[PDB]
């Protein structure tokens, strides 16, 4: 009986794998978005200050 | 960016033994994304033209460059992945809901059996037939041993 109950508790906690998949996907796409932001920002400022420096 | 609360070895209790590497690989990737988002801020620090208009000697190049900047659409990434894992999770919820239902049937089946074994008449009243009914392992095999004593003489 107690083994059955423990199995029930584990299979209750089951959903963490799926929500971790969720978290990883969300974080990955957010990181990519902010990386694009900084890519374009950095490079246009690079062109601008290239002109300034020359 | 909304995130979900997470315990970690609570996530390892539920992971089967066929995909441990996959599991803690996703764990490592999670940590990579933790530190990486924690590092850089949300938005880039916008830039002032006064330092860029009073400096560049080119004709309006500051203004049109930064106009293209302030008139630029950066491609927002799209999920295309949370829905499928959400549906997978729903399906698994179904599967293990029915698993636990079956095992609840088994719970109270076991508890019925335990109430039976708890309601056994004292042994000094029990006949060999009743002991056999309450411990069916003691039933002498009248097929592999059809003749008295109905068991191997070593156990006899």
């Amino acid at each position: 009986i107690d083994t059955e109950k423990s199995q029930q508790a584990l299979v209750q906690k089951r959903h963490y794998l799926f929500d971790v998949q969720r978290n990883n996907i969300a974080m990955a796409l957010e990181v990519t978005y902010r990386e694009r932001l900084y890519r374009v920002y950095k490079e246009v400022k690079n062109r601008l200050d290239y002109h300034i420096s020359v | 960016l909304a995130l979900k609360t997470i315990d970690w070895v609570a996530f390892a209790e539920i992971i089967p033994q066929n995909q441990k590497a996959i599991a803690s690989s996703l764990k490592s990737w999670n940590e990579t994304l933790t530190s990486r988002l924690a590092a850089l801020p949300e938005n880039p620090p916008a830039i002032d033209w006064a330092y860029y208009k009073a400096n560049v000697a080119k004709a309006g190049l500051v203004d049109d460059f930064e106009k293209k900047f302030n008139a630029l659409k950066v491609p927002v990434p799209e999920d295309k992945y949370t829905a499928q894992v959400d549906a997978e999770e729903k399906e698994d919820v179904k599967s293990c809901a029915e698993w636990v239902s079956l095992s609840k049937a088994r719970i109270v089946e076991y508890e019925k059996e335990m109430e039976k074994m708890k309601n056994l008449i004292p042994f000094d009243q029990m006949t060999i037939e009743d002991l056999n009914e309450a411990f069916p392992e003691t039933k002498l095999d009248k097929k592999k041993y059809p003749y008295w004593p109905h068991q191997p003489i070593e156990n006899l």
